[PDB]
């Protein structure tokens, strides 16, 4: 009992709050209570961007957390919250976990330091592009792609996988983002 | 900083139902795997039951199922132990421990299941006059165990003795508490032995005086 | 459903030695062991869990080791306020198993000593009630093996006396037996010579403390 | 040429505790040392030489440690037979130095008790020689620190009273004190009231025993 770890979290809605608590209780109902006793604290979302970093610092790091959780807000903004929390907790190399954010830039341990997520990103589904096209007697591609980082990463992944077949696509022409 | 005070002693004839408490304190009650163990006279310890007081999840020993039903309550943390009925061959002592590697045990609360009836203890003083200081209080025939003694309301601990009682001829038990002290202090300090038989709720104080 | 084996049974070490208590499983339990100490007239405590780690607030004299089978606990520099009954237990399938052991029992070894003898007659309240008893008691001797005999009216009578022996004290390891003689008021009044006979190696001769009935 | 400092000057333990003494080294005296036990009126023995090895025939409690800097032995679980004077002694350049120390002293501990005071006047046989002696006896007290005063006609006297203290008995661990007042018949016949007043930690008030000549 004297050892007490302090896993924090950052969820979306207050109700999920309760869920989180009950979850961690199960993690103690089965595993032991001598050198452990995981203690769970959390916070809820804010819209003021820099307020995210300020709040996460002041609240979550004041309780010497060990690994923060992160999830998308109820209203979508593509990136929103993982960037501030990722940067702030990456100052001290405190590993965080993603829960929904499947966008491809994060999977680069040079601009995000420490970030482990639990859903494969968009780019990985490129593999399914291959396997399916491998089975339905097809060997030709005219793929389009955006110019954003997501498109670049997806096209590079597909080309790297496909060049193993000693083959290549026909055209890789890319349009500018937000075109009319 | 955890105390697991149990309830007082209990003795009753076969047939009735029992209820004893293990009220805890000093820690967040709904997070630890309280259990129970039983010890019969001079054989060792065995396990009976265990209960997580957050979901009332329970489990039982290979052969104890249905005899005793464990419970819980999140108002004073008291984890009871419901006894079905009878179980005459159950004279033993029951401990309640805490954390599945059991750490913080409590007191003892022996449960007596016999056919006789409780009888109040009979105390007897001793008169010292020899020149070598030694004196005590004797507890004559009584039933049932246990019983506690203490001198001057626990103001004297060095040199105290308290023998194990034995059943002589009539199913009752006899005790004998002896103690020594500097000889010159015999006629200058008042001695009292405190006897408290919990079953019969008897409490007498036989003051002793020099012969 | 896992039997437990603990040997030896009555280890006896000199009060500076050590111990090598053993507790062997019946299967391969990786690391799920715990050791317990229980002093007489008390409730046990925890001192080792995991077969290698120490609990909180436990001196350094204790330490354990072992895996699979043949678990060992080694008390270093056995102090005086030891002499408690020990136990070993395992918890693999938990919570389902909780199988204990039987455990050994240490017993410190001392140097021979000589006991005193004191006696007490009835207290005139038991005499008023008609039930009389005279008690003779010893103090701080060793070992426990001793013979106590009565003498009523310069005659050895039996069948009416009972004796009790405590456990070894926790400061100097000395038993102290007591013995009691019970008889009716008339049976006590039939004689006026009472004494207790004590025979032991500690004392040179069987000292006796006779009581002369003179009220 | 090296002074051994032995501390503490006088310890005291309960029968079952431990002990820890010290032989302060004024220099780095290699790794050679010794530890000696001596009871009153007897020839000392040998316990540890080289500060780490046990001489044959010595029980296992005694052990020590040291590396040329205030070595130390720890008698664990001091029984009744122990508790006499100790000594430390070094040997570095031999045969040249052979420097001993001062050594500590161990006494048993017990609960406080009160003394019994007695007074003995001259028996008229010593008085026939022109000398008078008055004896004040303190019996079965604890601890040793106490004060005794002589009052001749309620007057303090100095330089004419002698004191003797016995040794701690192995049974009840007390002390017995005698105080004698010796004087000539000329001083004896000039005074009538004599008083012996004791003051002691275990006594509520300074208690006096007095007598008068020819009564």
């Amino acid at each position: 009992d004297p050892k007490i770890v302090n896993i924090g979290a950052v969820l979306s809605t207050r109700k999920h709050e309760q869920m989180f608590r009950e979850a961690v209780n199960q993690a103690n109902k089965r595993h032991g209570s001598w050198k452990i006793q995981l203690n769970a604290t959390s916070v809820t979302h804010k819209p003021n961007a820099i307020q995210m970093a300020l709040s996460v610092c002041e609240d979550l790091i004041s309780s010497q957390v060990y690994a923060i959780l992160v999830s998308h807000p109820p209203t979508p903004n593509d990136h929103f919250t993982p960037t501030p929390v990722s940067y702030t907790a990456g100052f001290y190399r405190i590993p965080v976990l993603g829960l929904t954010t499947r966008m491809s830039i994060y999977s680069d341990k040079s601009i995000h330091l420490s970030f482990l997520r639990t859903v494969p990103p968009y780019s990985h589904q490129s593999s399914v592009w291959f396997e399916m096209m491998r089975v339905y007697s097809w060997n030709h591609i005219i793929l389009l792609v955006s110019d954003d980082h997501e498109g670049r990463a997806a096209q590079k992944r597909l080309e790297t996988l496909l060049e193993e077949r000693e083959s290549k696509a026909e055209k890789v022409l890319q349009f500018d983002p937000g075109t009319k | 900083q955890v105390q697991l005070v149990q309830s007082g002693a209990e003795a009753k004839k076969p047939g009735e139902s029992l209820k004893i408490s293990c009220k805890a304190s000093g820690y967040s009650f709904t997070t630890f795997w309280i259990g129970w163990v039983r010890q019969m006279p001079g054989s060792g310890l065995e396990w009976i039951g265990i209960i997580y007081p957050g979901d009332s999840d329970t489990r039982y020993s290979p052969s104890f199922q249905g005899h005793v039903t464990i419970s819980a309550d999140r108002s004073t943390s008291t984890a009871y132990l419901q006894w079905s009925s009878l179980k005459a061959s159950d004279t033993a002592m029951y401990y309640c421990a805490r954390s599945a590697v059991f750490d913080y045990w409590g007191q003892g609360t022996l449960v007596t299941v016999s056919s006789a009836s409780t009888k109040g203890p009979s105390v007897f003083p001793l008169a010292p006059s020899s020149g070598t200081a030694a004196l005590g209080c004797l507890v004559k025939d009584y039933f049932p165990e246990p019983v506690t003694v203490s001198w001057n309301s626990g103001a004297l601990t060095s040199g105290v003795h308290t023998f194990p009682a034995v059943l002589q001829s009539s199913g009752l038990y006899s005790l004998s508490s002896v103690v020594t002290v500097p000889s010159s202090s015999l006629g200058t300090q008042t001695y009292i032995c405190n006897v408290n038989h919990k079953p019969s709720n008897t409490k007498v104080d036989k003051k002793v005086e020099p012969k | 459903e896992i039997v437990m084996t603990q040997s030896p049974a009555t280890l006896s070490v000199s009060p500076g030695g050590r111990a090598t208590l053993s507790c062997r499983a019946s299967q391969s339990v990786s690391s799920n062991l715990a050791w317990y100490q229980q002093k007489p007239g008390q409730a046990p405590r925890l001192l080792i869990y995991g077969a290698s780690t120490r609990a909180t607030g436990i001196p350094v004299r204790f330490s354990g080791s072992g895996s699979g089978t043949e678990f060992t606990l080694t008390i270093s520099s056995l102090q005086s306020e030891d002499f408690a009954v020990y136990y070993c237990q395992q918890y693999n399938n938990w919570p389902t198993s909780w199988t204990f052991g039987q455990g050994t029992k240490v017993e410190i070894k001392r140097t021979v000593a000589a006991p005193s003898v004191f006696i007490f007659p009835p207290s005139d309240e038991q005499l008023k009630s008609g039930t009389a008893s005279v008690v003779c008691l010893l103090n701080n001797f060793y070992p426990r093996e001793a013979k106590v005999q009565w003498k009523v009216d310069n005659a050895l009578q039996s069948g009416n006396s009972q004796e009790s022996v405590t456990e070894q004290d926790s400061k100097d390891s000395t038993y102290s037996l007591s013995s009691t003689l019970t008889l009716s008021k008339a049976d006590y009044e039939k004689h006026k010579v009472y004494a207790c006979e004590v025979t032991h190696q500690g004392l040179s001769s069987p000292v006796t403390k006779s009581f002369n009935r003179g009220e």
